[PDB]
């Protein structure tokens, strides 16, 4: 299972460039796909989304109209068409796969990432940077504006780990749940408004930036970023 | 030779005759009836196109798996009437299905004499076969998961077997039946199990050492279904003579006979409720009678199916019961 | 001749087991349903607030 | 209403439903023929557990379920084949002198199949196999060893036609089903031609009973 | 108006006999996925055309009976909807008759040649044709071509004989879409009778054709009398209109109920 994003590089503001990624190792037609943009030294930004079978397509409000996203299931290639580029769109673009059923774990895999040179729920991080010595249990706080508790009974908050130099990794996909491939030291608890992630042991692989994301309603908004230092 | 076995048949009989001092009716004649149970269809699952032959619930009492004769294994989200998975089958002749206690695996089998294990939680996102078991010579009738590593199966060659998923070969063979074995039921402590066969006799087996402990008779026709009590000390059998009977693993004899004069057709599936007060039996007169298991009274009729009821099962928390039938409809009753 | 080796000692191992009286044996079946009568939703109809169906 | 993930879960369930109906018309387009009768001679020239053979002929896909390997009780799985088009039944003709009589065991099997609840509407194709070896056996031994009420000449044409009339005499509810009787030829390929001609008449009646005409 | 009163009331009861059965049919197809096949597609197209009679035709058929003073183009458009959906019921009956004709002429190939894609194309084609036959007088075939007096008159009274051309009813309504389908439907049913033999099945084909003829032929000869300078009474002119809408209430009785698959569900 891997995602290799092609395209990217130097481009004029008047120019237009096409971004595509190569999907392999999984049943690509059954997975919905995302594009997530990471600005330099800023938080993660959601761009677009296609459901399975190209049924429903959603866009971010800042890039709506200028951006076109499409997929080709026999080709196993996901395309992003960018027709108008500003000086704000210079950033790293990641591709995310996600499947949605009962007990599913969406946003479970992230691409390597290529470089390019009003009524939304706002996610804020209370601490910019907490230097933590290893072995000391800490809690990372994520604060939301609107309550994420839904009528069917599960709160839609996702925890991500940005290791320095690599792609983001999903740790916790919903509250009181843990993703596969993640050790048992990661544990999360939730409430109506305030959400926290409680880790117990610290190692060299646990340092990085932690982003909380919501999936209650489009557009998806990420957290500011809680950096950890050694 | 045969004369030594014949005299000890009476040695079973007279000890059983002295064991029965009273009946279940003489104990429970002084309790209140449960009342006329009226319960309606809450969800109807319409995805299938052929006869439903087997249905098993999940451990979380929300997901269920249904097996049908068009070659499709469909996992249903019974809360929202959704299709979580649709598993195409190599052989369309399927008579049994199972759900793992961990929820990661499902089983199926039938006239192909092959039990297939499908993995549900694989990285690739599509349901694929994990282990193919093929050691039997008779048609598969019922399979029940013990855990992710061992499964017990029932076959039509008068044998039951205990398997191992990792090695792929059976470790224990349960022999002694003379008729075709039609059903299985696992105990709540998962240490021992029963099996109903076509010799009008059901025998209790041990999983560890693999020997038959007790033998229960009384039916005049072949048995199609079996299910333990929630206590684990008792079980019930459903046969083709329009008669359900209740056994005790300690008393080793008949206790109650659930039959009516106007019922002629056979019984396909029998299950208990959470408390064991209600026995639910699927008959072949297009409906499903609810039997009060301590009073031998039909306390409710489930009559919403066009064709005969082939499979039914009650949730672990007792919240709902799903009934399968040959008219391609699963109906969740509550 | 195969039933002399297997069927002879199989039934006598079923013979020499202990059995309790069926008045006591069916009393445990009666007492189990009374202990769990409050926790069975199929006997008493629960209100629709906690009912998922 | 629904959340952002419940809308995609219902959309996933709708995508499965368009694949179930796609496979449903794929399976209903092909024709299913149950293969009973004690069998192996007819399948080698046209081409444990249940063995199904898939083949096509004149843009029609046939499948033949050979259940001869099932040594269990037939009553517990004969209701699984009620949605078939025609039961292909094979009778040997050279076993009338061989012995319980081997010829009389076929009529006991034929009586149970035609009187089933699940095979009332379903037609039955009858194959009389080994017609060449019966011609030598009828000259050396009469057919009266099986039937004490045998009448007529002992020639091959009269003896073969005498066996056929009792086989159709065992049929009940003659208005519903029609028994098609054929004599197998090992050298020629006309046996698979008779199957295609017989199955054409059944599916015409099946198409006419869907609309309500016939 | 001792006769007009009994007409209006009977139009609703027949009218609501029609709309209950056809809505029932559409649900039965959607409840049973075994019934979602080729055979039942054509029954859905006949049911939807008869629903449009119940919700559009039945209110508008009363409006022109009272003669309310309305605009000329408003009264012609109201009578344009009386011909879109009644002719859609007739074209749906021809589509079923050609569907049954392919069953006895194609044999084995029927499930292979006829594809699910092709059924919508042909059903849609028939529906499209029906829409245009009901929208012919508004594009230059209005009554104003006969006399110059009618062009100056605006805000007249809405009478069907005053707005709709007697010509169009006899040669384009009757001879192309009532006479040519009837001679074809007679030829299809006669050809099925000769291939089913090579009294229970003979009455099945004759009854279907008898109700079509009884519903549309008494009205069609009323248009021939008025065009040939005759006079008709309105006691039988109202009964012709009733019979012309009675075809919608008998469509689930004669087509859906005789299907043995439906016969179990209902
Ligand atoms: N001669 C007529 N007079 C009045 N209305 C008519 C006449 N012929 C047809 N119609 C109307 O047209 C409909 C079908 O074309 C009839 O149901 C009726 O409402």
């Amino acid at each position: 299972v891997q995602l290799v994003e092609s395209g990217g590089g130097l481009v004029q503001p008047g120019g237009s460039r096409k971004l595509s990624c190569s999907a392999s190792g999984f049943a690509f037609s059954s997975f919905g796909m995302h594009w997530v943009r990471q600005a330099p030294e800023k938080g993660l930004e959601w761009v677009a989304y296609i459901s399975s079978g190209s049924g429903t397509i959603y866009y971010a409000d800042t890039v709506k109209g200028r951006f076109t996203i499409s997929r080709d299931d026999p080709k196993n290639t996901l395309f992003l068409q960018m027709t108008s580029l500003r000086s704000e769109d210079t950033a790293m673009y990641y591709c995310v796969r996600s499947i949605y059923y009962y007990g599913s774990s969406p946003f479970d895999f992230w691409g390597q990432g290529t470089t390019l040179t009003g009524s939304d729920i706002v996610m804020t991080q209370a601490t910019s940077s907490v230097p933590v010595t290893p072995g000391e249990s800490v809690s990372i706080s994520c604060r939301s504006s609107k309550s994420l508790l839904h009528s069917n009974g599960n709160t839609y908050l996702y925890w991500f780990l940005q290791r320095p130099g690599q792609s983001p990794q999903l740790l916790i996909y919903r509250m009181s749940n843990l993703a596969s491939g993640v050790p048992d030291r990661f544990s999360g608890s939730g409430s109506g408004t305030a959400f926290t992630l409680t880790i117990s042991r610290l190692e060299a692989e646990d340092v990085g930036v932690y982003y909380c994301m919501q999936h209650l309603e489009y557009p998806l908004t990420f957290g500011a970023g809680t950096k950890l230092e050694l | 030779l045969r004369q030594e076995a014949e005299q000890l048949k009476n040695q079973i009989r007279d000890a059983r005759k002295a064991c029965a001092d009273a009946t279940l009716s003489q104990i429970t004649n002084n309790i209140d009836p449960v009342g006329r149970i009226q319960m309606r269809t809450r969800r109807t699952l319409r995805g299938h196109l052929a006869k439903i032959y087997a249905m098993h619930w999940g451990t979380d009492s929300r997901l269920l798996v249904s097996a049908s004769q068009d070659g499709k294994l469909i996992i249903w989200d019974s809360y929202t009437t959704n299709k979580v998975h649709a598993i195409p089958l190599r052989s369309s002749w399927v008579m049994t299905c199972a759900y793992a206690p961990s929820g990661n695996y499902v089983a199926c089998g039938g006239l192909d004499n092959i039990c297939s294990i499908y993995n549900l939680k694989t990285r690739e996102g599509n349901v694929r076969v994990s282990r193919e078991l093929a050691g039997h010579t008779g048609y598969l009738s019922c399979c029940r998961f013990l855990d992710d590593n061992q499964i017990v199966t029932s076959s039509g060659d008068t044998t039951c077997a205990l398997w191992d998923i990792e090695t792929g070969q059976q470790t224990t063979t349960f022999t002694g039946h003379t008729g075709d074995v039609m059903s299985l039921s696992l105990a709540p402590d998962t240490r021992l199990f029963v099996s109903g066969a076509c010799d009008a006799s059901a025998k209790l087996w041990d999983v560890r050492e693999g020997m038959c402990r007790q033998t229960f008779t009384g039916h005049e026709s072949d048995i199609n279904a079996i299910c333990f009590f929630p206590n684990g000390n008792a079980f019930a059998t459903g046969s083709d003579d329009a008669t359900c009977r209740l056994f005790d693993l300690r008393a080793d004899q008949e206790l109650m006979t659930y039959s009516h004069d106007n019922i002629i057709c056979g019984i396909t599936s029998v299950s208990f409720s959470k408390s064991g007060r209600l026995l639910l039996a699927g008959y072949d007169d297009f409906n499903c009678n609810v039997w009060d298991a301590l009073k031998a009274d039909r306390a409710g009729v489930l009559a919403g199916h066009d064709n005969r009821v082939s499979c039914l099962g009650v949730t672990d928390d007792g919240m709902a019961v799903a009934t399968g039938s040959w008219d391609s409809f699963l109906k969740i009753w509550n | 001749i195969a039933q002399a080796r297997k069927l002879v000692e199989q039934l006598k191992m079923e013979a020499n087991i202990d059995r309790i009286k069926v008045s006591k044996a069916a009393a445990d079946l009666m007492a189990y349903c009374e202990a769990h009568a409050k926790e069975d939703p199929l006997l008493t109809p629960v209100p629709a607030s906690e009912n998922p169906f | 209403t629904l959340s952002a993930e419940d809308k995609a879960a219902v959309e996933r369930s709708k995508m499965i439903d368009r694949n179930l109906r796609e496979d449903g018309e794929k399976a209903a387009r092909e024709v299913k023929l149950l293969l009973l009768g004690a069998k192996n001679t007819i399948v080698k020239q046209m081409k444990t557990g249940i063995v199904e053979t898939h083949f096509t002929f004149k843009d029609l896909h046939f499948k033949m379920f050979d259940v001869g390997a099932q040594r269990s009780e037939r009553k517990k799985w004969i209701h699984c084949f009620e949605g078939v088009t025609a039961i292909i039944f094979c009778v040997a003709l050279s076993d009338y002198d061989l012995v319980m009589n081997r010829m009389h065991a076929s009529m006991k099997l034929f009586d149970s199949i035609c009187n089933n609840k699940w095979f009332t509407d379903t037609s039955i194709i009858l194959f009389l196999n080994k017609k060449d070896l019966f011609e030598e056996k009828i000259k050396k031994s009469p057919l009266t060893i099986c039937y004490p009420e045998y009448a007529g000449s002992n020639t091959y044409e009269e003896a073969a036609a005498y066996i056929q009339c009792q086989f159709e005499d065992l049929n009940k509810r003659k208005d519903t089903k029609e028994i098609y009787t054929h004599f197998t030829c090992s050298t020629d390929t006309k046996n698979v031609q008779f199957v295609f001609d017989a199955v054409t008449d059944v599916i015409i009646k099946n198409n006419l009973k869907d609309c309500g005409l016939f | 108006s001792l006769a007009n009163v009994t007409y209006i009331t009977m139009e609703i009861f027949i009218g609501l006999c029609a709309i209950v059965g056809n809505v029932l049919v559409i649900c039965v197809v959607k409840l049973n996925p075994s019934l979602q096949t080729t055979t039942f597609y054509f029954i859905v197209s006949l049911a939807l055309a008869d629903i449009a009679v119940g919700v559009l035709v039945m209110p508008l058929a009363i409006v022109v009976s009272l003669g309310i003073t309305i605009h000329f183009y408003s009264c012609l458009f109201m009578t344009c909807l009386l011909l879109i959906f009644t002719h859609a019921s007739i074209m749906s009956l021809l589509a079923i008759a050609v569907d049954r004709y392919l069953r006895v002429k194609l044999t084995v190939r029927y499930k292979r040649v006829t594809t699910h894609r092709r059924i919508w194309l042909a059903l849609g084609l028939c529906w499209l044709v029906s829409f245009l036959v009901g929208l012919t007088p508004m594009f230059g075939w209005n009554m104003k071509l006969t006399s110059e007096y009618h062009r100056n008159v605006t805000f007249l009274s809405c009478q069907f004989v005053s707005v709709m051309r007697m010509d169009y009813m006899v040669y384009f309504s009757f001879l192309t879409w009532i006479f040519i389908p009837l001679v074809v439907m007679c030829a299809i049913y006669l050809d099925i009778f000769y291939i089913i033999r090579n009294f229970k099945t003979a009455k099945s084909l004759f009854l279907v054709l008898f109700l079509f003829a009884l519903s549309w032929l008494p009205l069609s000869i009323i248009n021939c009398i008025i065009y040939f300078n005759g006079e008709v009474p309105q006691l039988v002119l109202y009964m012709g209109i009733l019979l012309s809408h009675a075809n919608s209430m008998m469509n689930p009785i004669v087509y859906a109920y005789k299907i043995k698959k439906f016969k179990e569900t209902y």
